[PDB]
C-alpha cells in the first residue's frame, strides 16, 4: 500500500487530486544531484548533467535530488509515497556532485538548460551565502521566460536582525521557501529575513531514496519541492496561468503564521491557490 | 556548541581537530568556498568551506 506523507496533506494537495488535477503535462526541473530513474515510485521524463565528472543525470550518488524529486512527483500507485504532483513530467538536471556541492557555472548551465527545454517549473533545493551577477541573470532570465522558480530559503537559522536567506532564494525573482513542522512551527534551522516568501513542511519528510528505498529528511530542501509541486498542480488546473499568476496565487492564499521575518506569508495552501478568487485562511 | 566563529582564518587541519574535540562523531566535509550546496539539515554534519590556501573562509556550523 501507498502512504501519503503528512506534508502532502498539510498543504492540501489531496483536494486538487480529488478534483482530478495531479500536475499532468507540467514540466518540472529538479536542479539538484540527479534523480535515481530506476526507483519504481518515480518516472523521470528526461534531463541532463552539468557536472563535468558525473555525466549521468539519472544516477544520484548523493541521495538528495532523489528525495526532493519524490516530494514533487512520487507516483500515485500502490507503493511507497505519494508526491504533491504525481503526474508531473519530472526532469533530472544534475548540477551537484556526490558530495552535494556544485560550482556556480554548473547551476547556471542547468538553469539555462531548463529555459531551453521549456520547463514550466524549476526547483532549486540548494544555496550559498553569496550571490553573483551571472546567477541573478540566469534566474531573472528564467522568470522573464515564463518559468516558476522555487528555491530553499537556507538552513542558517537566526542571526539577530540580519537576514540569513541564501542565494538564489534571496533574489526577488525566486520564491524562497522556509520550513515548518506538522504543527506549523518554524524549524529552528530555517533561514529568516524579509526575503522569506512562504513556508512548507520541512521536518521529518518521508520521500524516495536511491536503490528503491524511502526515508525521512529535514531541511528547507524538503520544503521547496512542496511549493514546486504545488505550482505544478495549479498549472495543471489552469494551464494558461502565467508564472506571475501562479506565484501570486500561492502567496495570496497562505495560512498566515507568525511575523513575516520568521514565517514569510505563512503556510502554502494549494487548494485555495487553485481557486479563481484568492484570500488567506 | 553548533558554530565555530573562532575558526575562521585558521587552517583546515586545526579546524578539523577542534571540531572533533567538541563533536567527536562529526561528519566533516571540506568544500571550496563559493560553491552552492544541498539544503538538507544533517545534525551530525559540519561542512568546512575553505579558500584556495586551505584556510577556513566561513564560520563552520552544524547542519
Ligand atoms: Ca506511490
Ligand atoms: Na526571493
Amino acid at each position: 500500500a501507498q502512504s501519503v506523507p503528512y506534508g502532502v496533506s498539510q498543504i492540501k494537495a489531496p483536494a486538487l487530486h480529488s478534483q482530478g488535477y495531479t500536475g499532468s503535462n507540467v514540466k518540472v526541473a529538479v536542479i539538484d544531484s540527479g534523480i535515481d530513474s530506476s526507483h519504481p515510485d518515480l518516472k523521470v521524463a528526461g534531463g541532463a548533467s552539468m557536472v563535468p565528472s558525473e555525466t549521468n543525470p539519472f544516477q544520484d550518488n548523493n541521495s538528495h535530488g532523489t528525495h526532493v524529486a519524490g516530494t514533487v512527483a512520487a507516483l500515485n500507485n500502490s507503493i511507497g509515497v505519494l508526491g504533491v504532483a504525481p503526474s508531473a513530467s519530472l526532469y533530472a538536471v544534475k548540477v551537484l556532485g556526490a558530495d552535494g556541492s556544485g560550482q556556480y557555472s554548473w547551476i547556471i548551465n542547468g538553469i539555462e538548460w531548463a529555459i531551453a527545454n521549456n520547463m514550466d517549473v524549476i526547483n532549486m533545493s540548494l544555496g550559498g551565502p553569496s550571490g553573483s551577477a551571472a546567477l541573478k541573470a540566469a534566474v531573472d532570465k528564467a522568470v522573464a521566460s515564463g518559468v516558476v522558480v522555487v528555491a530553499a530559503a537556507g538552513n542558517e537559522g537566526t542571526s539577530g536582525s540580519s537576514s540569513t536567506v541564501g542565494y538564489p532564494g534571496k533574489y526577488p525573482s525566486v520564491i524562497a521557501v522556509g520550513a515548518v513542522d506538522s504543527s506549523n512551527q518554524r524549524a529552528s534551522f530555517s533561514s529568516v529575513g524579509p526575503e522569506l516568501d512562504v513556508m512548507a513542511p520541512g521536518v521529518s519528510i518521508q520521500s524516495t531514496l536511491p536503490g528503491n528505498k524511502y526515508g525521512a529528511y529535514n531541511g528547507t530542501s524538503m520544503a521547496s519541492p512542496h511549493v514546486a509541486g504545488a505550482a505544478a498542480l495549479i498549472l495543471s488546473k489552469h494551464p494558461n496561468w502565467t508564472n506571475t499568476q501562479v506565484r501570486s496565487s500561492l502567496e495570496n492564499t497562505t495560512t498566515k503564521l507568525g511575523d513575516s521575518f520568521y514565517y514569510g506569508k505563512g503556510l502554502i495552501n494549494v487548494q485555495a491557490a487553485a481557486q479563481h478568487h484568492h484570500h488567506h485562511h | 556548541k553548533t558554530e565555530w566563529p573562532e575558526l575562521v582564518g585558521k587552517s583546515v587541519e586545526e579546524a578539523k581537530k577542534v571540531i572533533l574535540q567538541d563533536k567527536p562523531a562529526a561528519q566533516i566535509i571540506v568544500l571550496p568556498v563559493g560553491t552552492i550546496v544541498t539544503k538538507e539539515y544533517r545534525i551530525d554534519r559540519v561542512r568546512l568551506f575553505v579558500d584556495r590556501l586551505d584556510n577556513i573562509a566561513q564560520v563552520p556550523r552544524v547542519g
